[PDB]
């Protein structure tokens, strides 16, 4: 039988300060009992002054990522450049996570 | 009448005069040549500037199909690029059921069968370009041309487009004054020649000459096009006979 | 949800719905009609798997209501019991099908008479002087064979649920908050405001 | 016949010019725009003393942001309308924020052109869409059924619109207020109508960032009216 | 005559006047310059407004962050091809992580044009494009047309009286080609060009667009206060 | 494109008509004549037929008078062929009835889906009407013995006396005239006759000639019986009321 | 874009006509003319052959037609339209009827049947009506013998006898004198050949002649024994020599 | 399927097939309502072209949409008859989802819309028919009346009529309506009914029609016999 | 004049644009003649190559069909192409299905009923085209069946097809006139084609080279065309009269 998910390890973190934000995360890609690389980053720029990861299965982490940034560039087009509000992000991201709600993206997400 | 304002009506002489309305779109359009060499094809095609803000060399005309075919045409430039696509569609569905790729007759019929498709309904327009295409394939060399009505023959050497009689009447003398065979190179240089003859009709601005060919020996069965050296040779031999 | 029953008496039919609502381990709500009226002189008991039971009494119900606005009349009780046997009938070979069982007790104002019929949701409609859906039978139907006779009072029908009602009380391993009463005669829909 | 959605040798569309002729046989409906708020006004052109007035609803809300006057075939406008809300409230939803006056618009704009052997012929009604948003402040857009849409400073459509422009176009300026832009709209109604402006026969309203659009009542625009009438009878 | 009825038909001399038409709408838009260097490639459209009291119509639209076109002519036709451009661009990004090159832009739009060409019930586009770009292969012009004729140039204009400024280019053509890594040289060219097809108006500051993309600049968008600089 | 052919045959005249409804109309006049008259116990159907050949096989025939269902009737003006397509699309709404209430259609809900069809190709879908007009006549425990008609529009009405097809113009004041509410089925059938009779456009009006049938009250006491004629019967009731 | 033609090519005239249909029945006018028979234990159904070329073999070119082994079909008018419609019906005389009910269809209700598919193309988008007439011979064991006429319309009727195309007039005339309510099937042969003789130009033998009947039970035809019950085809084309034979005694 | 666009443009800005089914309107048998204080009647004309009508099973001129709205119009028959099944079930829909009958405004923008679709989608032709709406709205005594047209606005009316002869009784009760002051009882809204459709109707025979709705779904149709002592009465006071 | 466009019947019963599709069906001016042997069945059809450009090979109105049906086309080329392209597909298909090959005169009338079709329905235009297919039939021996533009087909004797039809068919006719017989009685197809080609020559009054003509032979179990040379050799051996 095909499993469709897999685990890629890693772990992230994310604290907010009063004028900044910081988003960490470890390097190592994984699968069982191996290491795929010791440097794969998993924390990413998305434009707009906001920075995201996608921490479980990469796959699906990057997908999300990817579509995400992409949102970011068509919003842009749709309304006159505007800048994404990181709560508008936020609601976006729910969307965008909810969509797939009966075949989920196996990722616990934090921007 | 009204035989003439809906596609597909014969008229009561037998004609469907909407196909020979789209041959006037081609009879309007700049001249395009095929010459059958021994173990190829060559194609060449004159391209009017209309400025010399059009860059050189950067409005390419004449378009591959697979690795091996070479097709040009001559009328509305839109519609023969339409066709083009639909024989790369064509002869990539052959090529991925029967793995070799798609041979020049089998190839032609494609492009016949879809552009008489465009004669049976009044909800399409027929196609507005004569199509000369072909290349090498496991049978040696072909080459075709193909009008809006979807008739289509192999040729020795054809031509459409303004200067289509000159051509002809060029291309005639070549079968006869060459009648065991023609080389690869040779008729790059024919070809270069007859587009420069039959400029004459289309004299009112200059052009940009553009030849391919697909040669068994010479460029290894594929289609590719004649740039740098081999063709300023041959634009070179071509302005020494308008002389 | 838990247990209905129905007894056709002289003239008129008598619905009685258990009153319980029960989610797992909570008793969410005592006071919960099982009914939809569906005619003046006809109504609508069911019970069956949560959801399913009150969206289809609803849909039936409407459908009815639009007949009666169409035709300016009326559908005689063994009509609309044809209509909704068949609505039940269809959904069984459905994707997801619909999972309500049903007592239609109405007054046929055209011959005067009541009628009551008992249809599971496998669409399996059946014409009684008393009825009940799952497992108020087994307990009812033994009080109702001996005690009912064809031509009983509306009194003497209510007395003899009484028991019905009393004997559940008894035996019955789960508490269903008593039962709501409506009555079905020539005179249309009433309820007994306590039992 | 000949198609529906074919060229004039003019080079414009046939369908999308004769729908520009019936919103000229529209009622009048003019709005202008202020650093204090947006205006929109319509006649009302109830066409028997019988039919109840306030019944006809030209002016209309899309978002508390937003709102909406329109002229010509008003019947058309309805399913305009909720197309406008709809994107409205969708874009809410998809991002915890108002959308901006221009997507609306857009969005609405969208819909126009989308005809042809979709709908069967362009609309017969074009739009004042007016509303406020952080980044653009207030705006005034006219929506036609070409597709096309322009800010206007101030800008009349309708039967009444050919004068009442050339009206709007002197009297304009960067600098007016709320109440003197009410009193401009009541103004050049009353100018081009045919029967006498009051309170039933014509509807004033507005949208301000901070109370959003509100339609105005019977009672307010009878005084405005008194208030203009009195205005015009000094010098 | 006859022959206008749809796009279907063809004129007996063998014209699609349907096509011809929506030719016609270009040259009643508003004037449009476009021309490249080496290193950069730059759009000028004279916007136009409806009167006194309206917006000035924008008439440039960017489709990635190499690659933008200006429009003449039916504005919602420009944004349908222009939206349809964005999705090609971003779907090379996506599918093949690769900027989308100006040349095949030009040729998916020569062919999404010639659909409307050829069946019943359609209608030509009726908008003309300029397209500027800088990808793997440098600066680029590319010139489309409604009919489907796509060509790629050193600079060319469209709309109303682009006849002026396309003579100018076409004397112009040997320094501006030079203005290699200067971004405001090659403006200022474009801002001239587009002055040869003006009457009766002059370039003000809330009707003159311009727009800059080449090696070191993505396709970025100037009007008002920052396009007083060039007036 | 294909429009140039398209006759448009769901359109508005300049007066607020539609042109292709009307045309039909004008079709079924020219149609054998039909009559439907209904008493206070019956009801009573009559059809001449299209000018019969002596060859043609007279008693195993129908063209006029078809059956909905153990209550209901139809006689027909117009085209044969569309009839029947509307007539199966009939039989099939009064059997699917049944198969929901467990009861015979009422006799008006089943003409108002007919006429409903006939409706629908008047506003869209851009096909020729039915050239064909219909006179219902049925039973209901409802509102007992009823007669309909049905035109092209999709209009039906109901009557206590009607006529369709040809020269109804003429039948129906012969029909205003002798009319009367009490009026008894056999009187009715005489009725009938002497109006065809009447407004025949041939000399004769022999057996062969006609169909008809009767819905009564007769049989075993609150159940309805429909009965089509057999030609010698025809034959009898023409000569029993002295036509012949 | 495919069929863009979902109108009515048949429409109703100003005065009432629907022209289409009208032009059919003036098609059929011009076919060859072909006729039936009702004999008390059989029907008759003939045409005249007329070959385009003496090269062509008509044998081939077959008018008369099988429905089914109790039911055969002729007609006058387009003969390309007549194909087709057989081909239909036999169709639908499977597919309607034997696959639901074990038996073959009763003659009214195929030939109900065929007028349906004739129906359609008065009405339906995009086509014009049918340029043939029919008729239709058939036997079944609770109507007996039958014999019915279909028309571009889709209308149809049953006759005694009659006749159509070119010279229908003078053969319904003839027929009219010498039908009779006894006529064994024999005689209607007889009756047939004379009045195809009638509005026949050239050769007038089995070879020029098409003729089939519907009579008694043929287990000869069968192709197999020992079903008791199953008896053969009643439908018999008769062979160029069968024809002649009759010629003989004309 | 059949694709065409039926309503189109013309030059002058008009769309001929939606004005044409005016003229079907105009045409069809006069149809009016008038307001009362606390009540709407809907009055109806029959045409007299024919009797010998069995008028027990005829359609009757006003439909019951719900128990508490009812719908007239004028223009073509067989058009109406789908408008009102819609709203029938429409009105059936709204109480399943919204648990509510519909308000006579809703149920009139809903009918109205449908109408409009007609005029803007392929294939298709207007409806030929104009209609009144009356009712009263869920636990609310002030009446409504509003009124459709095939373009597809609608609005709200004191008193209205429609079909033909309808310019006449328009003018009649632009004349006799007294907005300050509505026809208190029954009765005198029903009188002020007749009155203006006798303006235009013949005799007052099996000629007219009445029907009457008080609020909390009191709708009752008036008997011939009724109708009759409201002609007779009128005409009495004709002596001046 | 509408009902002069497209497939609908003209007030006196006709379908012009059929009739239309028969004048096309002449416009390659092409003539071609169909015999039986006993063997055999051939085709000949006249080759006219009027360009020195042309690769005079690829000019053909003959087709294999299947392995054992030929068909000859009297028409313009592209609808010639279209209408062959189909009756293979339709050929192999049917044997996929029906476990055995397709038949000469089925294969005619299943071409007959789509082209019926294109007279009936009005989207589809008829093929301006007249197809002549040939095969030696298992079950009927040598066959020759033609399908026309009407939707009709028939078979025949011997046949031709063309401007100059009439005079072949009449030349042939008096042939069988005399002969008595529904075939070329001869043991080769050699010798049948040579029949063919002779009686093409007296009917049309012409001479032809080996490039004048084109030749489809069917036998048992295949169908195949001759080569300039085989028709050489035959045309050399009718010089020996």
């Amino acid at each position: 039988q095909f499993n469709p998910y897999g685990d890629n390890g890693g772990t992230i973190l994310g604290i907010a300060g009063e004028d900044f934000a910081v988003l960490a995360g470890d390097t190592r890609n994984i699968t069982d009992y191996s290491i795929n690389s010791r440097y794969e980053p998993k924390v990413f720029d998305c434009g707009d002054n906001i920075v995201m990861s996608a921490n479980g299965f990469a796959a699906d982490g990057d997908a999300l990522v990817k579509r995400f940034k992409n949102s970011v560039k068509w919003y842009h087009f749709d309304h006159n450049d505007k800048k994404l509000s990181i709560n508008s992000a936020a609601r976006n991201i729910q969307h965008l996570l909810y969509g797939k709600r009966f075949f989920p993206y196996y990722v616990h997400t934090i921007i | 009448t009204g035989y003439d304002l809906s596609n597909s009506v014969f008229s009561p002489d037998g004609r469907n005069f909407q196909v020979e309305y789209a041959v006037k779109a081609v009879e309007n359009g700049t001249t395009s040549i095929g010459i059958k060499c021994n173990d190829g094809v060559v194609f060449a095609v004159e391209k009017l500037i209309t400025s010399k803000l059009l860059v050189p060399q950067k409005n390419v005309k004449i378009q591959v199909v697979d690795r091996h075919i070479g097709c040009v045409y001559s009328g509305l430039i839109p519609d023969g690029r339409h066709l083009v696509n639909r024989g790369r569609e064509e002869a990539a569905s052959f090529k991925k059921l029967y793995k070799t790729p798609i041979p020049i007759p089998a190839f032609a019929d494609r492009l016949g069968q879809y552009v008489q498709a465009h004669t049976l309904y009044n909800s399409v327009r027929p196609f507005g370009v004569s199509t000369i295409f072909g290349g090498v394939d496991k049978n040696g060399a072909h080459l075709y041309m193909l009008e809006p009505s979807g008739s289509y023959w192999g040729y020795k050497g054809a031509a459409t487009g303004k200067g289509r009689q000159s051509a002809k009447a060029e291309l005639e003398k070549l079968v006869d004054h060459h009648p065991e065979g023609l080389s690869a190179r040779e008729a790059v240089k024919q070809a270069a020649k007859i587009i420069y003859l039959a400029h004459e009709d289309n004299k009112e601005k200059d052009f940009e000459l553009e030849i391919s060919w697909c040669s068994l020996s010479e460029t290894n069965g594929l289609h590719k096009f004649v740039k740098g050296d081999l063709l300023q040779e041959a634009i070179d031999f071509a302005q020494k006979e308008i002389n | 949800m838990d247990i209905i029953l129905g007894i056709r008496v002289q003239d008129s039919v008598i619905l009685a719905s258990s009153k319980a609502v029960t989610r797992g381990i909570s008793v969410l709500k005592d006071s919960d009609d099982k009914t939809r009226q569906l005619s003046p002189h006809t109504l609508m008991s069911f019970a069956g798997e949560a959801g399913d039971t009150v969206q289809f009494a609803e849909y039936i119900q409407a459908n009815i209501q639009l007949y009666s606005i169409r035709e300016d009349y009326e559908l005689s009780p063994q009509a609309v019991s044809s209509f909704v046997r068949q609505e039940l009938a269809k959904s069984i070979r459905s994707r997801r099908p619909y999972q309500v069982n049903v007592l239609i007790g109405g007054y046929d104002k055209k011959k005067n008479k009541p009628e009551l019929y008992q249809i599971d949701y496998l669409g399996t409609k059946v014409e009684l002087p008393y009825g009940a859906h799952g497992y108020s039978g087994f307990y009812t139907f033994s009080l109702l064979d001996h005690h009912y006779r064809p031509d009983m009072t509306t009194e003497e029908g209510l007395d003899l649920l009484k028991l019905c009602v009393q004997e559940l009380e008894k035996r019955m391993p789960m508490d269903f908050k008593g039962v709501i009463v409506k009555i079905v005669d020539k005179d249309g829909i009433r309820q007994v405001d306590d039992f | 016949d000949r198609g529906v959605s074919t060229f004039s040798p003019e080079g414009r569309l046939f369908q999308v010019e004769y729908s520009l002729e019936a919103i000229k046989l529209g009622s009048t409906a003019i709005g202008i725009a202020t650093k204090e708020g947006v205006v929109l006004g319509v006649e009302k052109r109830a066409t028997s003393p019988l039919l109840e007035s306030d019944s006809i609803e030209k002016i209309v809300e899309i978002d508390r942001h937003i709102g909406c006057a329109m002229s010509g075939l008003t019947a058309d406008a309805r399913s305009m309308i909720e197309h406008a809300r709809t994107a409205a409230v969708t874009h809410n939803l998809y991002y915890d924020e108002d959308i901006n006056v221009e997507s609306l618009t857009q969005s609405v704009c969208d819909l126009a052109l989308r005809f042809g052997e979709l709908m069967s012929r362009p609309f017969g009604v074009a739009l004042l869409i007016a509303g406020h948003d952080a980044d653009d402040g207030y705006q005034l857009f006219h929506a036609e059924p070409s597709g096309t849409f322009y800010r206007y400073n101030a800008k009349a459509i309708g039967s009444g619109s050919e004068g009442a422009q050339a009206e709007l176009l002197n009297e304009w300026h960067s600098s007016l207020t709320l109440k003197e832009a009410e009193l401009l709209v009541l103004k050049i109604l009353k100018q081009v109508m045919e029967e006498k402006l009051d309170e039933n026969n014509a509807q004033l309203s507005c949208i301000t960032k901070q109370d959003g659009f509100k339609i105005y009542d019977n009672e307010k625009t009878a005084e405005l009216i008194k208030e203009l009438k009195e205005k015009e009878a000094a010098e | 005559n006859n022959y206008d009825g749809d796009t279907v038909t063809f004129s007996p001399t063998g014209r699609l006047f349907q096509v011809e038409y929506a030719l016609e709408a270009i040259k009643q838009g508003s004037v449009t310059v476009g021309l490249r260097s080496n290193t950069h490639a730059v759009l000028v459209a004279l916007k136009r407004n409806a009167d006194e009291l309206s917006s000035y119509q924008k008439k440039i639209i960017k489709c990635d962050e190499h690659m933008g076109l200006s429009l003449a002519g039916l504005a919602p036709d420009a944004r349908v091809l222009s939206n349809y451009l964005r999705q090609q661009c971003n779907y090379s990004s996506l599918v093949f992580n690769r900027k989308l090159a100006v040349e095949r832009a030009g040729h998916l739009l020569c062919d999404k044009a010639q659909k409307n060409t050829q069946s019943y019930g359609g209608r030509p586009y009726g908008v003309g494009l300029l397209i500027i770009g800088y990808d793997k292969s440098g600066a680029h012009l590319l010139e489309f047309q409604p009919s489907g004729n796509v060509t790629e140039l050193y600079g060319t204009a469209i709309g109303a009286r682009s006849q002026g400024a396309k003579t100018y280019l076409e004397r112009t053509l040997d320094t501006f080609i030079k203005i290699d890594g200067n971004p405001d040289e090659l403006i200022k060219a474009g801002v001239e060009a587009i002055s040869q097809s003006l009457r009766d108006e002059s370039l003000t500051v809330d009707n003159l667009s311009i727009a800059i993309v080449g090696k070191d600049t993505p396709f970025t968008i100037y009007d008002g206060e920052a396009v007083a600089k060039y007036i | 494109g294909s429009r140039r052919y398209d006759s448009r045959t769901t359109i508005f005249s300049p007066e607020g008509r539609l042109y292709q409804v009307e045309y039909a109309l004008e079709s079924i006049s020219h149609a054998g004549t039909a009559i439907g008259i209904m008493a206070s116990d019956g009801i009573v159907l009559a059809a001449e037929r299209k000018v019969t050949s002596t060859l043609l096989e007279q008693d195993t025939s129908t063209e006029k008078l078809y059956k909905l269902n153990d209550k209901i009737a139809v006689a027909v003006a117009g085209l044969t062929a569309d009839a029947e397509i509307l007539i199966n699309t009939a039989r099939i709404h009064a059997q699917n009835y049944l198969k929901t209430y467990n009861e015979d259609i009422p006799v008006e809900i089943l003409v108002r889906r007919l006429s409903d069809i006939k409706q629908g190709y008047t506003q869209h879908g851009g096909l020729r009407p039915f050239g064909v007009s219909f006179i219902y006549a049925g039973y209901d425990d409802r509102y007992g013995y009823q007669l309909y008609t049905s035109n092209p529009s999709g209009n039906y009405t109901g009557w206590k006396a009607i006529s369709v097809g040809a020269n109804t113009s003429a039948a129906q004041t012969l029909l205003q005239m002798d009319y009367k509410d009490d009026m008894k089925v056999d009187d009715a059938i005489e009725l009938a006759l002497k109006t065809l009779s009447k407004t025949t456009d041939s000399s004769a009006l022999t057996y062969d000639r006609l169909e008809f049938a009767t819905i009564r009250k007769g049989a075993n006491d609150g159940e309805v019986y429909q009965k089509i004629f057999k030609p010698q019967e025809i034959k009898d009731i023409l000569v029993k009321t002295g036509i012949t | 874009m495919t069929d863009r033609y979902s109108f009515s090519l048949t429409t109703f005239s100003p005065s009432g006509k629907l022209g289409q249909i009208d032009y059919a029945l003036t098609a059929v006018k011009q076919g060859v003319t072909s006729l039936g028979i009702k004999a008390t234990n059989g029907v008759v159904i003939a045409t005249e052959k007329k070959s385009s070329s003496p090269l062509a073999m008509s044998e081939t070119l077959s008018k008369v037609s099988l429905l089914t082994p109790d039911i055969g079909a002729v007609y006058s008018g387009m003969g390309p339209d007549y194909r087709v419609l057989v081909d239909k019906s036999r169709k639908v005389a499977h597919t309607s009827y034997k696959r639901i009910y074990g038996e073959y269809p009763p003659t009214k209700l195929l030939v109900s049947e065929v007028a349906k598919i004739m129906q359609e193309a008065t009405q339906s988008g995009g086509v014009r009506p049918f340029g043939v007439s029919l008729l239709i011979a058939g036997h079944d064991e609770f109507n007996g013998f039958s014999l019915y006429q279909v028309d571009p319309s889709g209308s149809y009727f049953p006759w005694k006898a009659t006749a159509i195309g070119k010279g229908s007039v003078a053969a319904k005339t003839f027929l009219e004198k010498r039908w009779n309510d006894e006529l064994e099937l024999e005689d209607a042969i007889h009756i047939a050949l004379l009045t195809l003789k009638e509005s026949v130009e050239g050769e007038f033998n089995g070879d020029t002649i098409e003729l089939a009947i519907i009579g008694d039970e043929n287990p000869d035809l069968l192709g197999y024994t020992g079903i008791p019950t199953d008896k053969g085809p009643r439908f018999r084309k008769l062979t160029s020599q069968e024809i002649n034979d009759r010629l003989e005694a004309l | 399927g059949y694709d065409r666009a039926l309503s189109i443009f013309s030059p002058d800005g008009h769309i001929f097939q939606v004005e044409y089914a005016l003229e079907a309107v105009k045409r069809g048998t006069c149809a009016v309502g008038v307001k009362g204080k606390n009540c709407v009647v809907l009055g109806c004309e029959r045409r007299s072209t024919l009797k010998l009508q069995d008028t027990r099973i005829t359609p009757s001129k006003v439909s019951k949409i719900d128990s508490h709205v009812v719908l007239s119009f004028s223009g073509l028959n067989a058009d109406s008859r789908i408008l009102i099944e819609k709203a029938r079930v429409e009105a059936q829909s709204h109480r399943l989802t919204l648990e509510d009958p519909v308000t006579v405004e809703y149920l009139t923008r809903y009918v109205a819309g449908v109408q409009q679709r007609y005029t803007q989608s392929g294939g298709v032709r207007p409806f030929g028919v104009s209609t009144l709406i009356a009712g009263f709205d869920p636990r609310d005594d002030e009446p409504k009346l509003y009124q459709t047209e095939p373009s597809g606005i609608y609005s709200s009316w004191s008193a209205q009529t429609i079909g033909r002869n309808s310019k006449t009784v328009r003018e009649f009760l632009e004349k006799n309506y007294d907005r300050k002051e509505p026809p208190a009882t029954v009765e005198e809204c029903v009188k002020l009914t007749v009155r203006s459709l006798l303006e235009v109707v013949q005799t007052g025979a099996k000629n007219i029609e009445i029907t009457v709705v008080k609020p909390d779904s009191d709708i009752v149709a008036l008997s011939s016999e009724e109708i009759n002592q409201y002609v007779t009465q009128i005409e009495q006071e004709k002596q001046e | 004049g509408y009902d002069r466009h497209i497939t609908i019947f003209s007030p006196e019963g006709r379908l012009y644009q059929v009739e239309y599709a028969f004048k096309a069906t002449n416009q390659t001016n092409i003539n071609s003649l169909a015999v039986r042997g006993k063997d055999c069945t051939v085709v000949i059809s006249q080759k006219k190559v009027p360009d020195k450009l042309l690769d005079p090979t690829t000019v053909s109105y003959i087709f294999c069909i299947s392995r054992t049906i030929g068909m000859v086309v009297n028409g313009p080329i592209p609808d010639a192409r279209n209408a062959a392209l189909r009756a293979k597909a339709e050929a192999a298909e049917f044997r996929y299905k029906y476990g055995y090959d397709m038949p000469c005169d089925v294969l005619a009338k299943r071409m007959a009923n789509l082209s019926q079709i294109y007279t009936q329905r009005a989207y589809m235009r008829p093929l301006g085209v007249i197809l002549t297919f040939v095969s030696v039939d298992e079950e009927l021996g040598p066959s020759i069946y033609k399908t026309d533009p009407a939707g009709y087909y028939v078979g025949y004797k011997a046949t031709a097809t063309g401007p100059k039809q009439q005079e072949i068919t009449t030349n042939l006719e008096n042939h069988f006139k005399k002969s008595k017989i529904d075939h070329i009685n001869e043991e080769s197809w050699e010798k049948v084609v040579e029949f063919a080609i002779t009686h093409m020559i007296d009917a049309l009054g012409t001479e032809f080279s080996k490039n004048d003509l084109e030749v489809g032979v069917a036998t048992k179990d295949k169908f195949f065309t001759l080569s300039a040379e085989n028709i050489e050799e035959r045309l050399v051996a009718i010089a020996e009269q």
